RNA sequence: UGGUUCGUGGAGCCAUGGGGGAAUCUGGGCGGACCACCGCCUAAGGCUAAGUACUCCGGGUGACCGAUAGCGCACCAGUAC
RNA sequence: GAGCUAGCCCUGGCCAGGGUGAAGCUGGGGUGAGACCCAGUGGAGGCCCGAACCGGUGGGGGAUGCAAACCCCUCGGAUGA
RNA sequence: GAAUGCCGGCAUGAGUAACGAUAAAGAGGGUGAGAAUCCCUCUCGCCGUAAGCCCAAGGGUUCCUACGCAAUGGUCGUCAGCGUAGGGUUAGGCGGGACCUAAGGUGAAGCCGAAAGGCGUAGCCGAAGGGCAGCCGGUUAAUAUUCCGGCCCUUCCCGCAGGUGCGAUGGGGGGACGCUCUAGGCUAGGGGGACCGGAGCCAUGGACGAGCCCGGCCAGAAGCGCAGGGUGGGAGGUAGGCAAAUCCGCCUCCCAACAAGCUCUGCGUGGUGGGGAAGCCCGUACGGGUGACAACCCCCCGAAGCCAGGGAGCCAAGAAAAGCCUCUAAGCACAACCUGCGGGAACCCGUACCGCAAACCGACACAGGUGGGCGGGUGCAAGAGCACUCAGGCGCGCGGGAGAACCCUCGCCAAGGAACUCUGCAAGUUGGCCCCGUAACUUCGGGAGAAGGGGUGCUCCCUGGGGUGAUGAGCCCCGGGGAGCCGCAGUGAACAGGCUCUGGCGACUGUUUACCAAAAACACAGCUCUCUGCGAACUCGUAAGAGGAGGUAUAGGGAGCGACGCUUGCCCGGUGCCGGAAGGUCAAGGGGAGGGGUGCAAGCCCCGAACCGAAGCCCCGGUGAACGGCGGCCGUAACUAUAACGGUCCUAAGGUAGCGAAAUUCCUUGUCGGGUAAGUUCCGACCUGCACGAAAAGCGUAACGACCGGAGCGCUGUCUCGGCGAGGGACCCGGUGAAAUUGAACUGGCCGUGAAGAUGCGGCCUACCCGUGGCAGGACGAAAAGACCCCGUGGAGCUUUACUGCAGCC
RNA sequence: CGAUGUCGGCUCGUCGCAUCCUGGGGCUGAAGAAGGUCCCAAGGGUUGGGCUGUUCGCCCAUUAAAGCGGCACGCGAGCUG
RNA sequence: UGGGAGAGGGUGGUGGAAUUCCCGGAGUAGCGGUGAAAUGCGCAGAUACCGGGAGGAACGCCGAUGGCGAAGGCAGCCAC
């Protein structure tokens, strides 16, 4: 059937960038337990061009 | 007049159907005046603040005239009436010699190319606005405004009028489409006569497609839902209510009034 | 109403949100309701190291572990997944 | 966290082919004027049958399955909420 | 040594199940150490509005080539989507951006918020929506609308040439729009041809023939020709389009009333440029040569595509901005802008490949899911249906045999037809089109495909209409009439309703418990009550603010019922609600009668009665389509029986209409009638309604229903009562090879016993060791720390006149 | 209760006799036929339907007869539901 | 042709008495109703009176034992 995975480039982009996480004070938060943490990757890669 | 369908279907054996004859011969609208962007949304800044709103054709806004004042004295020519979907009213197109063209409230019994004023001057006519003060003790008017410079907010739904009492003072007395005795300030403007489309009262949706075409989504009943949605929700099969019938929220819905007691417009008005 | 051991208790003192609303040494707060005597301080302005807390980092030591232990990782690990 | 799902808003697309033939119009009949009645035109409808498409009615199978909701036949809507 | 303990390793089942769609395979010849599986050739099968092609998202080296098989592939593998290495993605015109705006987001001004932060006109971002200049062929192993060839365009910058007052984020026009149905002319596409171009071919009885079989186009500036879309032209006046405005708007006059003319598209023609089948020869993993100086012609069908801003109708009344045109302002008129022609400039990003699927989402080469465009012919009425089949792509990454039981799918059946069974569950009957012909009832539409009958093929003859050809031949559609021919059967195969009576419920189309319930449940139009006067009520929010709504009593919110027909009665004592400037009680506050503590005292500090004190409750009334409720006992009529009548007790009042053993009735299969041979079901009645009842509505209701119950005609493997056959498994051989479970085991029956149900204890009986296909009786079989029951001063969800609080309101 | 699936039907039976019929028999208020009761005896047999979920029961047509009970109210790792 | 009578019918207006209700003044021991009385309204201040406001209905005397119409029926006035 249809399971939950759908991806999407400008959505994945869009709900859990760099720029998303920055906005607000909850996914700054998020980005210094991952800096903290040593995350190779502090938010989801999303590609293409 | 009101149209009427054969059951060549169910739900055309009721179906009704407004009558368009006064719609003159210009079915789309202006542009330049209007129309607006009119943006259709059932809710708030994020939540449904009013239930079951939603879907239903789109629409274009006109932007009527609801403050007279402008043209004091300045005539116009009745160019069209015309069908307006954000009212239950049907709307005049009326072009001034001035050259600007405008939208009135398009009032029972005006007729196209008639000549309409508003003023302290003007004929007590179909059409024309006036401060209530020089209108005739007795006459019906719609579109009254308020309070003086603040538009027109009283009397603009298909059929209605309200009717000049009395005088007092700076105030003159309506007695409006509900029946409430109301003090209106002497300068509000107002036109006269009724609104007229008054067989809207009298169309027969039909079936729920109609009630969805104009953007009503379905209203489900408390006694349909459960404790968690409403107190009238449960119990068993079917239950009479068990308690003094209420809204979602709690409020009793049968006789508790609710206009604040202590309004500072309490003394103006006179009745119900 | 909050703090203090103080939970309305004889309930103060310190701060306050709020209504009223003084004075400048013979002026004012306090010594646990209050009053008198006797005593201690001088509010509604700001700055002030040291001694005190901690260990991302370096060093030293261990009646500390020795690859199922020891930090999650002694090994390119907050990685593969 | 609404890339599944529920609602709504903005903007796009899609619904083969057939039947039934509302209103209205044309002619005629009929009257004092009508109402009204016949045809012809007309193409209305949460209209009918029914592919795509959206479903999941009944049965069989499947049950460490092809599948953590499937498969075969049958069944519903199918210009509309 | 145990904790259904934790981590790791290895056994069991067990060479067992499975090897992932029944669309299908056979042979031969290559390569290789090794071929059912890789390569090539032939025979065969499958898809073909796809299982074929083209885009979009996603994926991200999978694409190609060379060298390879340790692992991945459900086996094999010389193979690959795998390993190693190299190569391949070319744009001014395609798509995105130095263009625009929508939802929404962001957001200077401004508003609000303990803080973090929230709203927020302008502006900005924001897109398969608008705007934008390109088509056709050839080349690689891999790219091509990107490279090359031909033809054609778009912007900018600089110059000359001719013109004009140029001239803004500003003003106006325009862009600018719904659904259904459509006319005219074209195109794509397709059918065809005695016409043209072709390598070839007479087989097996006949055919040298208008014979068979293949192909008979593509794009293309200017100018043209045809179809079509847009548009009136002036002269005055002007107070409006937030400055100005020659523009627009508006009034008055004149010629047009035409699409004449002006532009603007599409389509044919077109200088010119390309392609070019079958068959034959070759060596490819494939392409090339030739056929080729290839021909490239005439009819017919004809689109949902183009002219697209065309036309008509209808209500539910159908985005915005920029590009584009005009208008003017500051400024500037040696500027600048328009037109024509040259020379120059024209960036960044993607471009491979998969893409209904072995490359996306599914842990998998998973029978699931995935948006858009093309999607051919033939025939059946038709069509994207169904059957065969072009182009093409596949035979689903284990095989070989056998011919057991048994399982699944499929076919057939004597005689009977529902006797089966919870129930015709299933399956079977019917089935498309043409023609007759259809009842009760009804809301006049329907019920209707009612029911139910007849025709359906093929040949010959005569013959009526249309469309394209000129008013004709061909050609393409429909008919009418008359004779004949054949088979059991003529929609001969495939797709293509069984029928009828009655009732319960719901009016009807619809919605719903993803993943057991699609209904009598929700919704629905409609009806009633109530709130609400606009800073409306109500809702979210601490607020700001937002919805309501750029709406205004015919409007908006809450509640209930639920089309429609007929109707909705009594009780206001209680509760809720509404109306009541009287009275009672009633908090803070005021007021100080009076008393107290210290003091030498003025004084300071306390309590503190009357008395004035709101809302609320009490009290007075109304209000039941508000919450709710609407009795009992004894007597009486001249056959009995019954009680129209009477009396009494009590309540706030003592169910009317209508229905009734019902979706409600316990006793109950109430009792009679009807359906049957037989009727706890079903239908029609009586009323003794345990325990209907009038908007949690009552009684009916045409039609409607994958809802439920009953009954009949028709038809059957459902049944007496089974039998046979086909195939995929099972089974044997080769090959890859699981699982839960498992204290260890060398694990019989009976009668007893044992914690009350023994392979293991007692006595007897039976019994050589060990396997294979199997049936399920057992091992209280497996699987889940029982879901019913109880317990715990265990948890959660709900409602209330439980407690105590909070928001909110007075 | 860290599992013993529970009514009814179908299928497969099997066991006890305190016997439904068939066979032997005492008595009989046994003329005969047919009955009543009764001792012995299970070897075998013990119908098809309507109603209802029904076990049971009531009926229709029969028959020699339309037996009662046990086996976890036998039997869901056999089936149904 | 020329005149006459009439509540003939209709549409739009329009007048006064009176009823009921709301608002203010001032006023208090009941009003009301019937054959008799009670329900009921009234100490929360009624009936009675005055002032203003609202709304609906028919048209007091004229008016007649009158007139008009086919009938049912038709009445304050005005115009059409
Ligand atoms: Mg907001
Ligand atoms: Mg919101
Ligand atoms: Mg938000
Ligand atoms: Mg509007
Ligand atoms: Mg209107
Ligand atoms: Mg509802
Ligand atoms: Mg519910
Ligand atoms: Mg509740
Ligand atoms: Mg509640
Ligand atoms: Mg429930
Ligand atoms: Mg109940
Ligand atoms: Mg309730
Ligand atoms: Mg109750
Ligand atoms: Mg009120
Ligand atoms: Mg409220
Ligand atoms: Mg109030
Ligand atoms: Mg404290
Ligand atoms: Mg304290
Ligand atoms: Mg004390
Ligand atoms: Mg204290
Ligand atoms: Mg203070
Ligand atoms: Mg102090
Ligand atoms: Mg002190
Ligand atoms: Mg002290
Ligand atoms: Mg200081
Ligand atoms: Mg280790
Ligand atoms: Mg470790
Ligand atoms: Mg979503
Ligand atoms: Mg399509
Ligand atoms: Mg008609
Ligand atoms: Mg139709
Ligand atoms: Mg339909
Ligand atoms: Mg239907
Ligand atoms: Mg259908
Ligand atoms: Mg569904
Ligand atoms: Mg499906
Ligand atoms: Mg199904
Ligand atoms: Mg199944
Ligand atoms: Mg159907
Ligand atoms: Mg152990
Ligand atoms: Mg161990
Ligand atoms: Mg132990
Ligand atoms: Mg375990
Ligand atoms: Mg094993
Ligand atoms: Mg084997
Ligand atoms: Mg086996
Ligand atoms: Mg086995
Ligand atoms: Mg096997
Ligand atoms: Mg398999
Ligand atoms: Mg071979
Ligand atoms: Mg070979
Ligand atoms: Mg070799
Ligand atoms: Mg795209
Ligand atoms: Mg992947
Ligand atoms: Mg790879
Ligand atoms: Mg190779
Ligand atoms: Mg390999
Ligand atoms: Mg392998
Ligand atoms: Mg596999
Ligand atoms: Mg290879
Ligand atoms: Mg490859
Ligand atoms: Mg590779
Ligand atoms: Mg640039
Ligand atoms: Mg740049
Ligand atoms: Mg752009
Ligand atoms: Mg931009
Ligand atoms: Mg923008
Ligand atoms: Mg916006
Ligand atoms: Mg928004
Ligand atoms: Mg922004
Ligand atoms: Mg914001
Ligand atoms: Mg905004
Ligand atoms: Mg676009
Ligand atoms: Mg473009
Ligand atoms: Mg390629
Ligand atoms: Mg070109
Ligand atoms: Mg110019
Ligand atoms: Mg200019
Ligand atoms: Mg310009
Ligand atoms: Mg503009
Ligand atoms: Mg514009
Ligand atoms: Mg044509
Ligand atoms: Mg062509
Ligand atoms: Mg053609
Ligand atoms: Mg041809
Ligand atoms: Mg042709
Ligand atoms: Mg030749
Ligand atoms: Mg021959
Ligand atoms: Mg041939
Ligand atoms: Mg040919
Ligand atoms: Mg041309
Ligand atoms: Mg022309
Ligand atoms: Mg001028
Ligand atoms: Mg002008
Ligand atoms: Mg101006
Ligand atoms: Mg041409
Ligand atoms: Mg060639
Ligand atoms: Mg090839
Ligand atoms: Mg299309
Ligand atoms: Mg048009
Ligand atoms: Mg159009
Ligand atoms: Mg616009
Ligand atoms: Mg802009
Ligand atoms: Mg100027
Ligand atoms: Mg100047
Ligand atoms: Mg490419
Ligand atoms: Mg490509
Ligand atoms: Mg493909
Ligand atoms: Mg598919
Ligand atoms: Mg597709
Ligand atoms: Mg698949
Ligand atoms: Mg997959
Ligand atoms: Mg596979
Ligand atoms: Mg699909
Ligand atoms: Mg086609
Ligand atoms: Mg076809
Ligand atoms: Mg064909
Ligand atoms: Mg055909
Ligand atoms: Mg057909
Ligand atoms: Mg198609
Ligand atoms: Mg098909
Ligand atoms: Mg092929
Ligand atoms: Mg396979
Ligand atoms: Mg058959
Ligand atoms: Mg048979
Ligand atoms: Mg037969
Ligand atoms: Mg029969
Ligand atoms: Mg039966
Ligand atoms: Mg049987
Ligand atoms: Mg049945
Ligand atoms: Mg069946
Ligand atoms: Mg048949
Ligand atoms: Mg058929
Ligand atoms: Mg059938
Ligand atoms: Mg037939
Ligand atoms: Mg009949
Ligand atoms: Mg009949
Ligand atoms: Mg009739
Ligand atoms: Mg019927
Ligand atoms: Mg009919
Ligand atoms: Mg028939
Ligand atoms: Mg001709
Ligand atoms: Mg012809
Ligand atoms: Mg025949
Ligand atoms: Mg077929
Ligand atoms: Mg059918
Ligand atoms: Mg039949
Ligand atoms: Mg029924
Ligand atoms: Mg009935
Ligand atoms: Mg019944
Ligand atoms: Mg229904
Ligand atoms: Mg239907
Ligand atoms: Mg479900
Ligand atoms: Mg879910
Ligand atoms: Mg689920
Ligand atoms: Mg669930
Ligand atoms: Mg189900
Ligand atoms: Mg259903
Ligand atoms: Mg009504
Ligand atoms: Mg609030
Ligand atoms: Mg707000
Ligand atoms: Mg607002
Ligand atoms: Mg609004
Ligand atoms: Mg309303
Ligand atoms: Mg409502
Ligand atoms: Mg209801
Ligand atoms: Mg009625
Ligand atoms: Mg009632
Ligand atoms: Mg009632
Ligand atoms: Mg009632
Ligand atoms: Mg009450
Ligand atoms: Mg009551
Ligand atoms: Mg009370
Ligand atoms: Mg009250
Ligand atoms: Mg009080
Ligand atoms: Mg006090
Ligand atoms: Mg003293
Ligand atoms: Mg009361
Ligand atoms: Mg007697
Ligand atoms: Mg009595
Ligand atoms: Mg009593
Ligand atoms: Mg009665
Ligand atoms: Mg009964
Ligand atoms: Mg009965
Ligand atoms: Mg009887
Ligand atoms: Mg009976
Ligand atoms: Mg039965
Ligand atoms: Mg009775
Ligand atoms: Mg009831
Ligand atoms: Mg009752
Ligand atoms: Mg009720
Ligand atoms: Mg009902
Ligand atoms: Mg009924
Ligand atoms: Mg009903
Ligand atoms: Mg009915
Ligand atoms: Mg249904
Ligand atoms: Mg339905
Ligand atoms: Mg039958
Ligand atoms: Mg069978
Ligand atoms: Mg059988
Ligand atoms: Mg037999
Ligand atoms: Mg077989
Ligand atoms: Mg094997
Ligand atoms: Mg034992
Ligand atoms: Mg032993
Ligand atoms: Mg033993
Ligand atoms: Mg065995
Ligand atoms: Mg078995
Ligand atoms: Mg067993
Ligand atoms: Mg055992
Ligand atoms: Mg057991
Ligand atoms: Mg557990
Ligand atoms: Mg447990
Ligand atoms: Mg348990
Ligand atoms: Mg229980
Ligand atoms: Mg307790
Ligand atoms: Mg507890
Ligand atoms: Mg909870
Ligand atoms: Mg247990
Ligand atoms: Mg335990
Ligand atoms: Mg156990
Ligand atoms: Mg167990
Ligand atoms: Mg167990
Ligand atoms: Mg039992
Ligand atoms: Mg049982
Ligand atoms: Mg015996
Ligand atoms: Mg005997
Ligand atoms: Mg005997
Ligand atoms: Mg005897
Ligand atoms: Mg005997
Ligand atoms: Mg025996
Ligand atoms: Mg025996
Ligand atoms: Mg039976
Ligand atoms: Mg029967
Ligand atoms: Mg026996
Ligand atoms: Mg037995
Ligand atoms: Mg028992
Ligand atoms: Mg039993
Ligand atoms: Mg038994
Ligand atoms: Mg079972
Ligand atoms: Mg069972
Ligand atoms: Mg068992
Ligand atoms: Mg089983």
């Amino acid at each position: 059937m249809k399971r939950t995975w759908q991806p999407n480039r400008r959505k994945r982009a869009k709900t859990h960038g760099f720029r998303a996480r920055m906005r607000t004070p909850g996914g700054r938060k998020v980005l210094k337990r991952r800096r903290q943490k040593g995350r190779w990757r502090l938010t989801p890669a999303v590609r293409k061009r | 007049a009101v149209k009427k369908f054969k059951p060549y279907t169910p739900s055309r054996r009721f179906m009704t159907v407004a009558d368009f004859s006064e719609i003159t011969k210009t079915e789309p609208e202006k542009s330049l005046v209007k129309p607006l962007k009119k943006t259709g949304g059932r809710n708030n800044q994020g939540r449904i603040t009013v239930r079951f709103r939603g879907g239903g054709h789109k629409r274009l806004y006109r932007i009527i005239d609801f403050k007279r004042w402008d043209k004091v004295g300045i005539p116009a020519k009745v160019a069209a009436i015309e069908y307006d979907p954000n009212r239950s009213a049907r709307i005049a197109l009326l072009h001034y010699v001035d050259g600007e063209k405008r939208y009135i409230i398009a009032p029972d019994g005006l007729q196209v190319g008639q000549q309409v004023v508003a003023g302290p001057d003007a004929p007590i006519q179909v059409g024309n606005a006036l401060p209530l003060r020089f209108i005739p003790v007795g006459t019906v008017v719609h579109a009254v405004e308020l309070e003086p410079k603040k538009g027109a907010k009283l009397a603009r739904a298909a059929g209605t009028s309200a009717q000049i009492q009395g005088r007092e003072g700076d105030y003159v007395i309506l007695r409006l489409p509900s029946g409430e005795l109301r003090k209106v300030h002497g300068e509000c403007y107002a036109t006269v006569g009724a609104v007229g489309n008054a067989d809207h009262k009298n169309i027969v949706l039909g079936k729920a497609g109609r009630s969805r075409w104009l953007g009503r989504r379905p209203h489900v009943r408390g006694a349909a839902m459960n404790p968690v949605d409403h107190p009238h929700g449960g119990g068993e099969g079917r239950a009479p209510r068990g308690r003094p019938p209420a809204s979602p929220w709690g409020w009793q819905t049968k006789g508790l009034k609710t206009r604040k007691r202590r309004k500072p417009s309490s003394r103006f008005i006179i009745a119900r």
